[PDB]
Formats: structure tokens, C-alpha cells, sequence
């Protein structure tokens, strides 16, 4: 299916307290694709939102590297391995924490694999990933970012509460 | 290593095995060998119960796992 | 977890041959490795076994500088290069994973082949 | 570098007689040092390897006294006899030579 | 957190030369001033990365390849060296960066009787490729007749021991050696 | 196995002169080979060593002189004996070193290589 929002605003991939930002942002107005789990590409970007977990990569195949994310009922886990998922070898990277309207914004810049989750998108966490990301799978609506530049009002702390395209 | 060489038992009786930490083990007919104590019990020793079994006492003076052909429950 | 064994087959005697042990539920290359035998008709023996990343802790007492282990983390393997085989070798070649990194009790066991030299 | 040494040179020809020669070398080679031997115009026969292990010789020693002992001479081997050790470093060194 | 040198240093066992064990380290803050002050390192060398400014810089992955060689055997652990070691066991290119550490191991490794846990390659037909291992140990056919596995006179294993004794002298001894590398 | 070596002569000194070790069961692209050489009156002195992978070995006194090198096709061991002093007349015999215990297994015949 399709659909329109208004949403997609997450702090500018910089931590300051406080603007203008020409970031990788969701366009206000924009198509998304309303579903009801097929492999949809990355393209830069993906907002993700459902009213329990992703699998992301090249090929998805043992031949590269793919990131994985699995919410438990009391932890996520998150790993890259050449996952095959029928065969899991060749993996350098596993985080272990507290498992995560719930809306997810991913992008995976600079080899950095960074996740917002929740307008106004507080960061949940960045990941040393680097590996090249394509094509992702669901384990909901999509959107796909696009490099725009924003007006964003901060609030006298912080939290960004309006944005301008 | 030793233990004696068979036991047997009726059923819902109480089952006695010693080993002359002991590590016991338990095979089925024809199958691998899978670990029960690192009902059974293991008061330093003994498997209490209430097929072949075989310990596995870790030798620190030769370094190499001595299991010793335990017996047949 | 499972491990899988392979290589096992008729051999003649004074033959060389090489078993294998892949493993694929676990981090290979944090528990030790272990190749234990049994001879039919008897219980169980020890042959070798590695450690997590490290060698040999092995060749237990009548297969000393006859066989080889090897252990490759990088394809979550183990192999037991079986050299200069006799009669007392027939026997069931079950893979192994001990609780500690280096040598302690076994927990897993892969189902074996089933060695013959005749 | 390692320095050997052969003693004694041109034994006595004794004919049925326990011949010894010896190999002290200047440092610890453990089981390193193979007997040559070398009839005149030929080329050397090695009668030993590690110093015990034959190829009637019989050899002993380890570390830094090696020993070739021919218990039964004949009038067959009356031939020069070397010693040899390889280093880590690829250098083989042959010792003096030693005639019976 | 901390890079686990610990579970490799002051390890009970190292993996033979000619299988020597490879730990890839990550994601972890690495504290090489504990390895660079110590006392029992008989040997601490390398290149391109000075051992002052380790502490400076951060590489993608870091490798642990240890293993046990002779003691009179280390020097061929460099860069660009020649001998049994480093043609048919553990090769290093010659644009290495990382480094290599070796202490004596008597006590550790050294029994009574020959210590047949540790092994070499000793015949290959051809020179490693850098920092890579073979386990091929089909008998080495020595000769031009073929003998079908059955070792004997011109086929020989291509392994063999080390036979470590406590009473060898420190040439002969055995050296742990760890060989780090960077990105 | 009769490791066969030819190729002596007479060459002034400082010339080049080339020996071949041809063998004849071994194959010498697997074997360990080397050359050691008899002074007249002296014992063996060892000059070079090829291993299995290629690599060589040369001593001290003929190091940047002598080339061992093999040819597979014809199963042929070489030795460039280049810059010939008065010293190197000897006898060369092409061994087979065994990597083992560390031993000339095998030996060739001798070639009298002189210079005057």
C-alpha cells in the first residue's frame, strides 16, 4: 500500500544541545509504503514503524557480511556474520544490551551504523558495522531518506519540537 | 580408572554407583556418551538414582581426562 | 548445537587416515576440542584434544607420535590426522567439547563414524 | 659459530681391536652430530645420524662429547672419519677428520 | 573495556608452528605498555609502528598468531627471512606492520621423555604466501618413484617434533612466540 | 640413485666455471641438494644448500661468488662458481641434505674443480 505522513525527524547525526542541517533526512509529505516481509532495498536511508527484528546486507549470503538484530523479551542482540540463516562464520562484531508507535530510522554512513528510535527521534546507538549495506528484510511502514536541508526549532532543551523543509 | 563392573535395579528403587571432581557420564544403547552431573545426584562419589555410566576425573598430575569404564545400570 | 564427523571408513592397516569434526553452534574458539574413542565391546578412551586457541593437549597414552590432532578455528573445524594405524584402533571415533577453554569435563558429543582397520 | 674437534688422529692400525674416536664440540648440540665416512677417493658413507642411530658402528654422546666406536675393526675401514652439525643459522661445520 | 592479552600471553598452551593459532582482536581498547614492560620478553622487535607511539594508534583489526618454535629458531621470525620456519611454517611479508614477542618456555613446555605436542613442517614444494598456513600432510614423495602414502626410503613426513627436553641448552629451548599484526 | 657431477677443469683465476649434479632417481625440485668440497689434503668443507621451496644458503667464503641453483626439466643441479681464487681447488660433491635429524644422506662422486 501507500501512504503520507509528517514525521521522520531525528537530532541532525550531531550531539550538541541547542539550526539548519543539509543531512539525510524524510521528506514531510512523502510516499510510504504501507505493508502488511519482502526484501526491500536500503537505497541511504529506511524509516521503519509498526503499531521483531531486521536483517540487513549486500547479498545476504555467506559470500558478505550481513547485520543482524534480535529483540528478546530481555535483551537485543545485535551481530554481523556472513549468515547464510542455515550457517553464521567470519563475524567481528556483537553487542549485547536492553532490547528495543515504535519507530526506527537507519542509516549507515562513514562504515558507522547509527539507529533512532522512539516527533523528534532521540539516538538510540551507533554501531562500527563497516560493511556495505543494500538491501534489508523485516524479522510496517517504509520510508527512504533523502538529502535535504532542514529548519529545526530546539526548545531550550534540546528536543527538537518543529522542523521546516 | 575403575568402577565396579555391572549393576541393576527395580524400578523406583534406589540405585548406588561408585567411582573408584568426578564428572559422570551416561551412553545409551549405541548412542554418545552425554554428561548427567559435573533424581542423580553427586555426593562426594556416587550418581544416585532414585545404562553405561563412566566418570571423568581430570588427572592434574598427567593432564589428560582418565574416564574410567564405570558400568552398566 | 551439533557436531558432525566424517572420514571414517575401512582402512587397511599401516594406512594413513584423517577424521573431521565441524561444529557450527557455538564460538569454536572459545571451548577446547577432544576426540574420544571407544572400542567395541569396551567403554570409553581418550585420544587427543586441542584447546581454545591453542594446541595440542593430547596423544593420551598408546596413540603418542601415531596421531595428530589439528584444530582450525578459522573453519570451525578439528581433524585427527590418523597415521600408522593397528587393530586396536577399530573403533568409534566420537568428537568431543569440554565446559572449559583449555581441559575440563565434556558436554557435547557428535555421533561418531566408525573406524575399521581390517 | 660452532667449533668441533676430533680426538684422536690416525689411530693405530690394530686389526680386531675396540677403536674409539671422539667429537668434542665447543657447544651444546643436543643430538645433531652424524659420522662420516670417508674412504680415500670416495665420497663419505654416513655411518651415523643423531649420534646413535646407524644407517658393527656404534655411536654415543649428547650435548658437547660425542662418541663413534668401531667395536670389531676390519681391515675394510681403515678410512678418514668426520663429524657434522648443522646450525639454525643454515651453516653445517665438519670436523677435522680422524684416520684409522 | 580491555583487549584480552591476558587469554593469549599467559596462556596454558600454544598451537604448534606449523598450525600456528590465529585470534583476530576487536572492538577493544588495547594496553600494550603492560607487554612493553615486562620483564620475562626476551625478545621485543619491530616496524613501523614504533613500541612508544603504540599506545597512539587505532587499527581496524588486530591479530594474535602464536605459536612455539626452537629457541635458536626465532630470528627467522622477521620480515624478508629465509629458513625452515619461515619458508614452509609462518611466513611474514615484507611490508609488515606488527610485531613479534618471544620468551623462553622451558619449564612450561619441556618434559621429561620428548614432548611430541609440538610439530614443524619440514619439506614443501613451494614457499608460503605470507601469513598463510597449510595442514596438507599427505607423505612427502621425495622421490621420482611413487610410494602411495606408505611412508618409507625417499617419501617422509612432512611433520615433525620438536622433542623439547629440559635439559637441551637455551638454543634448543623452547620460544612461545606471539606475532601481532595491524591494519 | 647415482647423483652423477661433471663439469671440472682448468680456469685461471677470478674466471667463472659452471658444475652440473645430475641425478638420477631423486628429483631435486623436492630434495634438499648442496655442494661440499674437498681441499686436497683437507676434509669436506660445505659451500651451498637449495631447499625444497628454492630457497638458498651459501657459506661465508663463497658468499657473493657462488649461484646453486636447479633445473627441474632435466633434473640437473647447478653451481655458478664465479671469481675463482687459488683456494677453491678442490673436489665438489653434490649431497642430498634431509631435513631431519640434519644429515647428507646421499653423496655425488667428485669433480675436480682446479685453478692455476
Amino acid at each position: 500500500y501507500t501512504n503520507s505522513f509528517t514525521r521522520g525527524v531525528y537530532y541532525p547525526d550531531k550531539v550538541f544541545r541547542s539550526h539548519s542541517t543539509q543531512d539525510l533526512f524524510l521528506p514531510f509529505f512523502s510516499n510510504v509504503t504501507w505493508f502488511h516481509n519482502p526484501v526491500l532495498p536500503f537505497n541511504d536511508g529506511v524509516y521503519f514503524a509498526s503499531t521483531r527484528g531486521w536483517i540487513f546486507g549486500t547479498t545476504l549470503d555467506s559470500k558478505t557480511q550481513s547485520l543482524l538484530i534480535v529483540n528478546n523479551a530481555t535483551n537485543v542482540v545485535i551481530k554481523v556474520c556472513e549468515f547464510q540463516y542455515s550457517s553464521a562464520n567470519n563475524c567481528t562484531f556483537e553487542y549485547v544490551s536492553q532490547p528495543f508507535l515504535r519507530e526506527f530510522v537507519f542509516k549507515n554512513i562513514d562504515g558507522y551504523f547509527k539507529i533512532y528510535s522512539k516527533s523528534a527521534l532521540e539516538p538510540l546507538v551507533d554501531l562500527p558495522i563497516g560493511i556495505n549495506i543494500t538491501r534489508f528484510q523485516t524479522l510496517y511502514y517504509v520510508g527512504y531518506l533523502q538529502p535535504r536541508t532542514f529548519l529545526l526549532k530546539y526548545n531550550e532543551n534540546g528536543t527538537i519540537t518543529d522542523a521546516v523543509d | 580408572l575403575p568402577q565396579p563392573p555391572s549393576v541393576s535395579v527395580a524400578p523406583g528403587k534406589t540405585a548406588r554407583i561408585t567411582c573408584g571432581s568426578v564428572h559422570w557420564y551416561q551412553q545409551k544403547p549405541r548412542q554418545a556418551p552425554v554428561v548427567v552431573m559435573y533424581r542423580f545426584s553427586g555426593s562426594n562419589a556416587t550418581l544416585i538414582i532414585s545404562a553405561e555410566y563412566y566418570c571423568q576425573v581430570w588427572d592434574r598430575s598427567s593432564d589428560q581426562p582418565v574416564f574410567g569404564g564405570g558400568t552398566k545400570l | 548445537v551439533q557436531l558432525v564427523e566424517s572420514g571414517g571408513g575401512l582402512v587397511q592397516p599401516g594406512r594413513s587416515l584423517r577424521l573431521s569434526c565441524a561444529a557450527s553452534g557455538f564460538t569454536f574458539d572459545d571451548y577446547a576440542m577432544h576426540w574420544v574413542r571407544q572400542a567395541p565391546g569396551k567403554g570409553l578412551e581418550w585420544v587427543s584434544g586441542a584447546s581454545w586457541n591453542s594446541g595440542t593437549i593430547g596423544y593420551a597414552d598408546s596413540v603418542k607420535g601415531r596421531f595428530i590432532i589439528i584444530r582450525d578455528n578459522a573453519k570451525n573445524s578439528l581433524y585427527l590426522q590418523m597415521n600408522s594405524l593397528r587393530s586396536e584402533d577399530t573403533a568409534s571415533y566420537y568428537c568431543a567439547k569440554d565446559f572449559s577453554r583449555d581441559g575440563d569435563a565434556f558436554d557435547i558429543w557428535g555421533q561418531g563414524t566408525m573406524v575399521t582397520v581390517s | 659459530d660452532i667449533q668441533m674437534t676430533q680426538s684422536p688422529s690416525s689411530l693405530s692400525a690394530s686389526v680386531g681391536d675396540r677403536v674409539t674416536i671422539t667429537c668434542r664440540t665447543s657447544q651444546s648440540i643436543s643430538t645433531y652430530l652424524h659420522w662420516y665416512q670417508q674412504k680415500p677417493g670416495k665420497a663419505p658413507k654416513l655411518l651415523i645420524y643423531a649420534a646413535s642411530s646407524l644407517h658393527r658402528f656404534s655411536g654415543s654422546g649428547s650435548g658437547t662429547h660425542f662418541v663413534l666406536t668401531i667395536n670389531g675393526l676390519q681391515p675394510e675401514d681403515f678410512a678418514t672419519y668426520y663429524c657434522q652439525h648443522t646450525d639454525t643459522t643454515p651453516l653445517t661445520f665438519f670436523g677435522g677428520g680422524t684416520k684409522v
